[PDB]
């Protein structure tokens, strides 16, 4: 839907992290730029920056799952990444879903204090797999209604 | 994407919409001079020019409030594009429906045509409120830069987390041509100051007060070197002469710390100093290292022809051509332990890349 | 357990007569003002309200003098609580009751109620010694700072020798908000000092001197101007003029030093902007490249075809395109050198990551 | 040996001789304000006096002269003791032999007895002559401060080739106690030349331009003020003015620096503040993450109960606390990267340690 | 080889060329202030002396429009020599062709003879005109520094990268001597603007205006005082009084930086204080750790006999030896954490030496 | 004795070294505090730090233990670290022993000159039971009382 | 041509490099010159640069062949350098040869719109070789006679 | 010939050098207080300037001889190491004489001009040993007299 303008000074930018025309982007070429903008990532971030955007899943990213990356970067505020990263707060343990004292610590105790019951119900609800363990999909699901 | 097509006409609007106004706030600014220097210089006498003037000031004051509050509405339509949202009820919040209405006050301060060279004193406030449209220049000047829509430069602002605000271009227009921008805002300030005070101490008695009394009393008290000649007799005219001299000594300490950063050697010009002073340290040395034995010589000699008044004499040069080679020896240690101490900061790369090939 | 319940107790019994001493304070230097300007535009008339002010400037003193003393008697027993004592006259040095008379008489200083504008000249100073009670304010603060029993907070002040004192809070106030305190003290300072020489320097017959010619004459002299058209006339009034200009002497090396950093970039947008500097300089290169091919091909053609008038001239702006070209390759290359020589703050880090990864 | 203990003698004997020379010109100058003053207040009346005051005058001043020439004849008979030398005729060289006269003209200059209230123009230039006595300050400094015979001092200053003398020990002055020297000359340069321009502009018909009228013009030409209500009126007068503005502006570029300097955090205060500001962050994090899901989960239940009315408040909130949530996301990495890019230059002892140990 | 011996000579002839350029622009500037002062002071009596000034600086010029073009003809005699051409037609720029006719325009302004002690507004500006003619000193500067053909300056200057131009020559003089070419100039713009304000407001009737009243004027302009007692009034004198402030507070700018930079330890002396001060310290902790066994011993002994009245004064001061060796041992700590810290720049060299030594 | 207040402040204060959450404090986790607070300590100050302050000794800190080590700390000044390092000036000779030499070496030339004979009666009447080597419990026994 | 005073200084100025004395310049002594002026050379340039000046090639430089390098450091402006240079970005490949595409697009898309038409008839004429690929004798000779 | 005072000062100024009390001053501990000092010496001048001072060879310096040291380094300059360093100009080979090439070129050339015969005549003079090759001896006992 965009025009001619708009393809090509994307494909310009494309070009930047490209380097070689080979035409995808590995974790060895967006690397050579994190060094020369000052950072210093390793390769577990390196495949978990490359592995968020990929659509389909083959360790590179092309320009058609590049469009999807930066129409949500260009926004004043991308509003999945302060969803994204406001659940790893409630996520101490590290294994990837909401356990019970986690929420009835972080919810009840810190902030607006609430009702143990009403904690409960709102688990209740929010948890579609039954297994009392909240996900990264329900959370989403919950906090976009 | 069909979100981000929108976004690059949503954001033109604006870039028309915010110079537009810039334009018809500076016309409305360059009528109050007229008509102020008009009905000093002037009097009941053109009664029919000035009504028009007041009525052009009003007609442009109306020309922009439908401006403002188009570029204001212009905005909602991003907010509610960006977070994906129709009811509008829900993108307007409770201080942004008081910016507007305090941008709306502040932009409809006018001498309004409701009908002796002096100015009342509930006009010539309304008059001199008309300054405060300047605070639309930041506001034209980050939608004009060309660092707001570049797809290839968001993409490194977005990997490195800068944000791109009105500081930002401020600071990258300081560092690329420093000196012009600062001359230029030191020579406009000392324009628009010498006739605000000029219409706040001006008299018809003694026709004195006017600009030429204010383009002399201004720069002085700017640099703080005031005479005492002529001083402000007024309570409103106390005022921006108090104004006047914080600002000359801010601007003095940004001209301390700028010029304290222009002028300095660079590392490729010191090394080639070092390298260019070595030699010549080690050419004096050389030579002064020679009459020690020459003049050593010649005194034993004398003293083997027993001259008794040239061995005296020349025992006074030998301990003085000592003294001239201990004072460049240590001036060429001094420059030794410099060059040994400056090259220090890709030293321990060479060392260290020297070490990582040998190593595996 | 034991002595650490009650370090609790007899420091909060200390945090209630700190400021407790210095409302009674408060209220005694704000009832001599209006004593003053009462006197000054009152006179003889009102000499049954002016028996009222002196009497309550001097109860208000027997509320401090009996604080002041609670405050030290609460400090003996903290000391005999810390290192283990019961005999309060081992606890007492010889400095601390030393200490104490001095305070009890700079805080017993007032123009007592024993029973013409002027302020005598025994009372003028007994008046202006009221003033020196603003010692208690660090105090105070320093009591009130809410760092000195946090448990987590020195037991990490602990394990890096750090002491908690009134300097250190006042630096850590400092580095929080600059500049709210700086413009604090500078508009509140001006309101004191223009009294205390306006009760110096008032005159009578002339009605001159009073505040309306000392909120003139302190900004000026503060900022180094001084015109000159309004000058002390009296020795006590030559002081607070001298005392004032090494005080803006000092703010304005403070303002210097403070400006002086608040311009630079951060290390974030440092590695953008000269990343995004190169592809600028790379396509000027390549586009300056082609500006010497074309020229070289036309002047061969036109020779070729010996024209004998546009050879010629063409052969002119091959000679500046090479310079165009060899001024963009330097800027590129003193570019491309200051981008390597910046690695040096944290590439040796990567570097020795680098060699640890492969040492084994 | 043998040379060594003569060392310690002929150097103890320039002890007395450097020390006693400053005060036989210390009286010197305390006799001629007193003759100057005695002049001025008293006349001819006083003739029995004004004698004795000036053969005294002339009793110091060659009793100053036959300490110079003694401890001149000191420091000639230690270059036979260092260098192994018995001819005297050689030790002198041909620049003492002039310094040693200039010393003795400048140390020469005094108002002989050879016979109203003003001095003269012959007087007035032989008694203003005589501060020029004030480089005997350095010498007498250098040779009481025991640094120069410590023989454990000298053992390390010279495996370091570090020479001994004024400018070293001036330095180690200056860094010891900064602002007490700084405050001393200061409160100490403003009462000399307040009388040298006193006895330079003073008049007997209007009784003005002594010590009153001038201990009030030179702070405020010190401290470029100038008000302009007393000036100098004579050649001799616009000299000392225009030093004594160029002593204020160097005292000023030295003061800058030092204020600069003075106050900054070390290492220890950095650390703990930057270790104690990361734990309230960890808490606003937490505290606003929760203020999130409350929202979240409370717009859910309204609009599954449809309300209509507080759905479309709610969604608001949820708004505000993403952004607020950013906010404090952004501060707490930006502190993170601080933290983590401070403590980089005492880390590399720690991995090169490391590394050892490793030894792989 | 044969473009190499060719460019020793015409480059040889624009050093006999850009100096003799110097004289008669010198010459000519020097009979204008003669012809000036003699006009003043004399009048129409001497009206045969000022028609051999006026032809003798129209001569002057005559000899200076005849070496600008030759020097400006030797230097298109380089390029075809650098660049191998023959036709002079194409090394013959279009901007070339109007600096030299600007160069021609600037030196040939001189009051020419084409025939009341006041100069004329047209001879006013054509005079002071003739101080343009300084632009030819830094060209004749260059020229003759010996860094421009030293065939071993010029081979390590282009390993480097490094362009020799007007501003290395600047810095290199700045860098070997500060002092002496700051006072310089600054005594010697002080005689020139105090000629060029006198030309500019002398007046005939007060007899005042003149070198004796602007050599006054122009020093506390300069230095920011400011008295007020001669100021000047033309429009032509308030632009120079307005020029020199800017002057001032330039060089009050450039001066701060170097009197903070000039005065500081260096690295030879620190570790010297560092090392010497431990020792002492070390000393005053072992001398402060006697006072508290002591006390606590003869404590013990005076309640063993049971005095009850030297107990407890022995216990007062128990408890202060021990903050006494407190203090001293903080001190000691934090000098041995600076120690310790600040070696750290050669550190790192020895501990990688010796790693390689070890194992490489 | 404690308010409950103060034991809760106790409780989070101990939390910034039991990060781990076991209950103990041991080597490893005080020296990542140590770390990263600027100081590069090692294992032999770090066992001397934790066996100064265990009252049973096992290697960890316990919050019965730990109180007491805050009782101390929080005070203007410490009486008893000045009595511990006033001693090791007097024992120059690293054993654990003052020997007679130390003694009246450092108490008879340095400070006020003391009596020898007084200087060997206080060593005689503080002696460890007759062996002349004063040992660290005689010396806080004779400089407390 | 040159006089006697010319030659001497040119051998004081060839004594900066040859330290020893033996009368040539090898790789190792020009990096030791190269090192104390700040920059940190490698064998691949230090080789470049000698065989760029050496007439015969023997790895090293003599006094015949360094009058001729410097005869081209003392001028304003050396025009070789600046020829040598602007051929680099008109070969992207790194093999000695300019390829049609890299002229047709660098010639064409940037600078002045030139004719693909004029553009080969260009490269056709300059190709001596006949080969298509234009190389740096041929680029020499079309840029200067 | 020393007083009872200055030999207490020098035993003082000793006791820095010799930390330990066996009596002399090794390598190790001259190069720890070098070390100590920001300097970075190593094994040969740390020997270079032991031998210097030691009047018969042992490898460590006693008090005796440092007293002899101290007799030098106190005075405002020494006039035995500006005719040890005057010596090593004139000696660019290293073996340790004087060449007569070495002394016909920085005699003559340099400084005033020199007649050759003259030069000649004073290395024959100077020269005891009679090989053509002045020495340290005869170059010190030459130039001191
Ligand atoms: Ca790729
Ligand atoms: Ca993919
Ligand atoms: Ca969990
Ligand atoms: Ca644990
Ligand atoms: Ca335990
Ligand atoms: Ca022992
Ligand atoms: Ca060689
Ligand atoms: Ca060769
Ligand atoms: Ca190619
Ligand atoms: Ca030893
Ligand atoms: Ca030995
Ligand atoms: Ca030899
Ligand atoms: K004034
Ligand atoms: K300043
Ligand atoms: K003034
Ligand atoms: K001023
Ligand atoms: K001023």
């Amino acid at each position: 839907q965009l025009t001619e303008e708009q393809i090509a000074e994307f494909k310009e930018a494309f070009s930047l992290f490209d380097k070689d025309g080979d035409g995808t982007i590995t974790t060895k070429e967006l690397g050579t730029v994190m060094r020369s903008l000052g950072q210093n990532p390793t390769e577990a971030e390196l495949q978990d920056m490359i592995n968020e955007v990929d659509a389909d899943g083959n360790g590179t990213i092309d320009f058609p799952e590049f469009l999807t990356m930066m129409a949500r970067k260009m926004k004043d505020t991308d509003s999945e990444e302060e969803i994204r990263e406001a659940f790893r707060v409630f996520d101490k343990d590290g294994n990837g879903y909401i356990s019970a004292a986690e929420l009835r610590h972080v919810m009840t105790n810190l902030g607006e204090k609430l009702t143990d019951e009403e904690v409960d119900e709102m688990i209740r609800e929010a948890d579609i797999d039954g297994d009392g363990q909240v996900n990264y999909e329900e959370f989403v699901q919950m906090m976009t209604a | 994407l069909g979100a981000l097509r929108r976004r690059k006409r949503l954001l033109e609007q604006e870039k028309s919409l915010a110079g537009w106004a810039l334009v018809l706030a500076g016309t409305g600014i360059g009528l109050m001079v007229l008509h102020a220097e008009m009905l000093w210089f002037g009097g009941c006498s053109w009664a029919l020019y000035l009504f028009l003037v007041k009525c052009t000031i009003s007609i442009s004051t109306f020309l922009l409030l439908c401006l403002i509050v188009a570029f204001h509405a212009k905005e909602v339509q991003l907010f509610m594009t960006d977070n994906g949202l129709r009811d509008w009820r829900v993108a307007l919040t409770g201080r942004q429906a008081a910016q507007i209405v305090l941008e709306l006050v502040v932009c409809g301060l006018h001498p309004a045509p409701v009908r002796p060279g002096f100015l009342g004193q509930g006009e010539a406030l309304l008059s001199l409120a008309m300054l405060l449209r300047l605070y639309l220049v930041p506001r034209a000047v980050l939608l004009r830069s060309g660092v707001l829509l570049n797809a290839s430069y968001r993409s490194i602002g977005a990997l490195n987390q800068v944000r791109f605000r009105h500081w930002f271009v401020a600071k990258l227009y300081m560092n690329t041509h420093p000196g012009r921008l600062l001359l230029g805002l030191t020579l406009g300030l000392w324009l628009t100051t010498a006739w605000v005070l000029s219409v706040a101490e001006r008299q018809a008695v003694n026709a004195t007060g006017h600009l030429s009394d204010t383009l002399w009393l201004i720069p002085i008290t700017f640099l703080t070197i005031g005479y005492g000649d002529v001083v402000p007799g007024t309570m409103w005219g106390k005022i921006v002469c108090l104004c006047t001299g914080v600002m000359g000594v801010c601007c003095t300490a940004l001209l301390v710390a700028v010029v304290a950063r222009k002028l300095e050697f660079n590392k490729a010009e010191k090394h080639v100093h070092n390298f260019m002073m070595d030699i010549q340290y080690t050419k004096e040395m050389k030579e002064s290292a020679a009459r020690v034995l020459q003049e050593a010589w010649m005194f034993y000699k004398h003293t083997r022809r027993k001259e008794s008044h040239a061995a005296r004499r020349h025992q006074r040069k030998l301990l003085a051509a000592i003294n001239a080679f201990r004072q460049v020896r240590l001036k060429h240690r001094k420059l030794r332990e410099q060059v040994n101490s400056m090259v220090d900061i890709s030293k321990m790369h060479m060392i260290l890349y020297d070490l990582q090939q040998n190593l595996s």
